[PDB]
This record gives C-alpha cells, sequence and structure tokens, in this order.
C-alpha cells in the first residue's frame, strides 16, 4: 500500500495566524510516570469549586493536573497539590513532525512541528 | 480527594530500534 | 502560568515522526502539496519507508521509558477557576493546554538507498521461446508495468528508474525482465553493428531508427531485439537528453575490455600492445573509439612494465594486510592510480585514502610494500 502526507492544512494554518507553536502546541517531557486517577468521572461529580480539578471541554472530562512556569531556558513544574518539578526549556537537535494517521481512510495529516520541549529529568519537590 | 503525582523514575532507557510495518502506523 | 489538562483517553493515532533538515525542507514547501509519501509491499510484514521523487528515507520506531504529552491550547467553555494556595514561582494562570496525545516512542527517518523489489523478475537471455517457459513456472503472478514494480519497491520514483536502467531492465511479451550479461552484451554488439551500417548519429540514437536499423533485414519470427530491448540498450549504455540518446563510448570500450581481459589473459600475462589489438578486434568495424589500458584499472595488473593480466575482486582476501601483502606479490611495485579500485573496499572506517595505502604501502611516484 501507499499514501501521500497531507501538508496542507498545516500550511495553511501556519501563514495564517515561547516555545508554543504558532499552532498552539507544545511538547511536554517528564523522567518518570504521571500518575492521574483511574475514573475521571467518579472524581468530577466531586469537585467543588475550591479545587477546580475538572472541567468539561468538547464533550470531554478533563482533569486540571498541574501548573507549568517558563521563565526563559529555565521551567517549573508544579504536579498536584504536593510537588514541584524543576526543568529546562531545550530546543530539538532533530524537529519532529506531529501526524495524524487516519486508520480509517489510511490517510496521513500533518499536524504540527515541534522544534522545543519542555523537559523535567529530575527529582520531585516539595512545593516550597 | 484527588490524587495527583508524579512517580520518578530514576533514569532514562532507550530500547533497542524496531522495524515498521504498515500496520504499526495505522492501528 | 500555564494550566495542564488532561483527557482521560488518549488518541494514538498521533505519532512523532523525526525530520531531517531536507524531510523538514520539504514538509515546509508551500509549493507543492503530497511531496512525501509512504510506502510499503504489504501491511503485515514488510519494512515501510518514506519517499520524495528521488529520494528514500527507511522508518525505525523506538521506545523511551519517559512520559511524553502531546498538548494543545484550548479555550474554556468556562473560566477556569480554583482556590490559590501557598504557590511560590507561580504566576497566574493566563493559558490552558490539553494533553491530546501521550507517545511512548519516536518514529526515526534515515536517509537510505532506495532499491528495486526483484522478486518475480525473471532473467532473460535471449531465448526464443521465454514466453513459454515463465509461463510454465510455478509462480504465474507477473509484474505486467515498470510503474507497478515502482509501486511495490522500496525506493522512489527516480531512484528506481535509475537503477531499472543501471541493471539493464526490460520487458518481453508482457512481463517484465531483466538481461543477462551474455545477452545485455548481444545486444549492444548488434545495435552498434547495426548503427555503423545505417550511418547513424552515435550522439543522437532513437529507439525508432535505432531498432528499425537492426530488424531492417531479419524476420521478425527469428528477431528478439525489440524496440524495449533496444531501449533498454540505450538506457543502459548511452545517456537520454531531458529526447535522443548519446552513447557512453569510454565505457562501452571499458565494458569491451574487461570481456577482453577475461577471454584473453585469464590466468596467463601478455605483452600489453598485442591485447591492445585483440581487445580494438572485438570491436564491431569502424566502431569509434581510442581504447588504453588505464580504462582497465581494477580489472587488471601488470606483472611485468610492458604485459598485462586480468584479476578479479572476488579473488582477493578481505583482510587488508593480507590483500595488500598478496597484490603486492603478484606485482612487486605498483603505480598510485592503479591499485585503488582494488583495495577501496577495505575502507571501512573511513579515512584519506593515500593514508589507507600509508598505512600498509610506502611511496617511492609508485607503490611498495
Amino acid at each position: 500500500p501507499s499514501v501521500d502526507i497531507d501538508a496542507s492544512q498545516w500550511q495553511k494554518l501556519t501563514q495564517s495566524r515561547t516555545v508554543i507553536t504558532p499552532l498552539g502546541m507544545m511538547m511536554l517531557e517528564i523522567q518518570g510516570e504521571l500518575e492521574l486517577p483511574k475514573d475521571f468521572a467518579s472524581l468530577a461529580r466531586r469537585d467543588s469549586p475550591n479545587e477546580g480539578r475538572f472541567s468539561e471541554q468538547d464533550g470531554e472530562t478533563l482533569i486540571r493536573f498541574g501548573s507549568l512556569q517558563i521563565d526563559g531556558e529555565r521551567a517549573t513544574l508544579f504536579v498536584g497539590k504536593k510537588q514541584r518539578l524543576l526543568g529546562k526549556v531545550t530546543k530539538l537537535d532533530v524537529p519532529m513532525g506531529i501526524m495524524h494517521f487516519n486508520s480509517k481512510d489510511n490517510k496521513v495529516e500533518l499536524v504540527d512541528v515541534m522544534k522545543y520541549k519542555v523537559i523535567f529529568k529530575d527529582r520531585p519537590l516539595p512545593i516550597m | 480527594t484527588v490524587k495527583i503525582w508524579v512517580k520518578y523514575n530514576e533514569g532514562f532507557s532507550n530500547a533497542v530500534r524496531k522495524n515498521v510495518t504498515w500496520n504499526n502506523l495505522w492501528e | 502560568s500555564i494550566n495542564l489538562h488532561s483527557a482521560p483517553e488518549y488518541d494514538p493515532s498521533y505519532k512523532l515522526i523525526q525530520l531531517t533538515p531536507e524531510l523538514l525542507d520539504i514538509i515546509q514547501d508551500p509549493v507543492q502539496n503530497h511531496q512525501l509519501r509512504f510506502k510499503s509491499l504489504d501491511k503485515d510484514k514488510s519494512e515501510v519507508v518514506l519517499c520524495s521523487h528521488d529520494k528514500t528515507w527507511v522508518l525505525k520506531q523506538r521506545k523511551h521509558s519517559n512520559t511524553v504529552l502531546l498538548m494543545r491550547e484550548f479555550v474554556p467553555e468556562q473560566p477556569i477557576t480554583f482556590d490559590e494556595t501557598l504557590l511560590f514561582g507561580l504566576s497566574k494562570p493566563y493559558m490552558d493546554v490539553v494533553g491530546f496525545a501521550k507517545t511512548e516512542s519516536e518514529f526515526e527517518t534515515r536517509e537510505t538507498h532506495g532499491e528495486l523489489n526483484l522478486n518475480s523478475v525473471p532473467i532473460y537471455n535471449g531465448e526464443l521461446d521465454f514466453s513459454d517457459k515463465i509461463m510454465k513456472r510455478s509462480s504465474t503472478k507477473v509484474i505486467g508495468t515498470l510503474e507497478e514494480l515502482l509501486e511495490n519497491s522500496p525506493c522512489s520514483a527516480l531512484e528506481g528508474i535509475s537503477k531499472w536502467h543501471k541493471i539493464g531492465g526490460s520487458v518481453k511479451d508482457g512481463v517484465l525482465c531483466i538481461l543477462s550479461q551474455d545477452f545485455l552484451f548481444k545486444a549492444l554488439h548488434v545495435l552498434l553493428m547495426s548503427a555503423m551500417a545505417e550511418s547513424l548519429d552515435l550522439q543522437h540514437l532513437n529507439v525508432e531508427d535505432t531498432h528499425h536499423a537492426v530488424g531492417k533485414d531479419i524476420e521478425d519470427e527469428f528477431n528478439p531485439y525489440t524496440r524495449e530491448i533496444i531501449e533498454t540498450v540505450l538506457n543502459k549504455f548511452a545517456v537520454q537528453e531531458q529526447n535522443t540518446w548519446r552513447l557512453r563510448i569510454p565505457f562501452i570500450a571499458q565494458w569491451y575490455g574487461i570481456q577482453a581481459l577475461r577471454k584473453y589473459v585469464s590466468g596467463i600475462s601478455m605483452p600489453i600492445d598485442e591485447f591492445l589489438i585483440k581487445w580494438k578486434s572485438l570491436f564491431p568495424p569502424f566502431f569509434p573509439c581510442d581504447i588504453d589500458i588505464d580504462m582497465l584499472r581494477g580489472y587488471h595488473f601488470k606483472p611485468t612494465d610492458k604485459t598485462v593480466q586480468y584479476i578479479a575482486k572476488s579473488t582477493l582476501p578481505m583482510d587488508p594486510k593480507e590483500r595488500f601483502k598478496v597484490l603486492f606479490r603478484l606485482q612487486s611495485q605498483w603505480d598510485l592510480e592503479d591499485i585503488k579500485p582494488l583495495i577501496e573496499e577495505l575502507n571501512s572506517r573511513g579515512m584519506k585514502i593515500d593514508s589507507f595505502i600509508m598505512k600498509y604501502a610506502r611511496r617511492k611516484t609508485v607503490v611498495t610494500s
């Protein structure tokens, strides 16, 4: 089999319109496992306005799991209520293409091109 | 109470490079 | 600060592909779309390659042990509000992103030599019953056209066509084939012979005139030199305008010279002049070419300064020290340009070829052990 890579949409969006691409995307990397609850639906009902940990976006229940603060090359990541990780914004030696593989029609579409990433490879710290 | 955290991996591992089939791309 | 959100379920359709500078240039070219293409022989077994119109990359998946989240900015339907605690080093949130993908691997792209899939394509030696022999084969499926071959090959169109021309690819009775060395050289000889007999422009040969010149005075039933055979021979020993072909005369002369080496000085030596006589005599009458022994560098050696003898690289040892030893034993003193094509294949680590020779040999310009 064979199929062309479609980059028309990405091209049009690129011509139109920090590390965030003009298409509004970014790459986060953590040396570890991001532990999220197995049941968003159950916890979303217990979610209080004070916590603001869950919300509905386009029919999907999203969890607010952290905060990101970018200071130049330096970056700080808050995870949950109790974790703080120090990391950096690094330029990718080899830029990464994000592509969407449509299994239905066996078509490939270029989503975006990643040139930077925010990486955290060091052990999490207390919040202060 | 909701529990959100990172289980830190002590290091980083890269597996051996593998060949790619057509089904690997379209799963 | 930036609010980080996560979906309960990621889409695995999103994948990361390494983009080499050239790949990036191609992708980031608004002039043309669909310039890159994923190709594979089948869905479950064969490799997938990435091809432009003239280049090929091989894909390799590589898993990693980190958490990689692909995240995009989104506009919250409702303002994202939460109680602020003792958070230091944290400014007011101004942006929300949601992780839409979680990748555990990358797809690396490495530039690779595009190659033809020559599985089901048979060898043609100029038989008159070739159609019958192929039709009486175990595998009935035959590659009909070159487009099908290129389509089912791990290579780009240009690489495919180039290789197809280089290996003497052709088509007989509707089935793609590869001309044998024997039939290739015979068809070349017949073509050259006919070209001289009709005084064709050797710098401007076409398929029709050449084919007509060849099959003018012979029966169609006994003539294997069809238009496709002629076109193949031309695509092998000539270069076409980007319209018509011009013969690669020194290349042809070199081919005849290699054949001559294999015929007359295999296992025995011979004065260079006499070998030049025989070599020249192998050509079709009036064929314009000036032969020289330097054309045959890498295919011969000189036992004495005035003699020549054939040598095949295949018979040479694979260890550098031994190959240089036996080469120097066969011939005590070498000219610098004579031994290089015999030992180049052993330079695996890569360096200056002169230095490579310096490791096992010394200059004194000729070459000694």
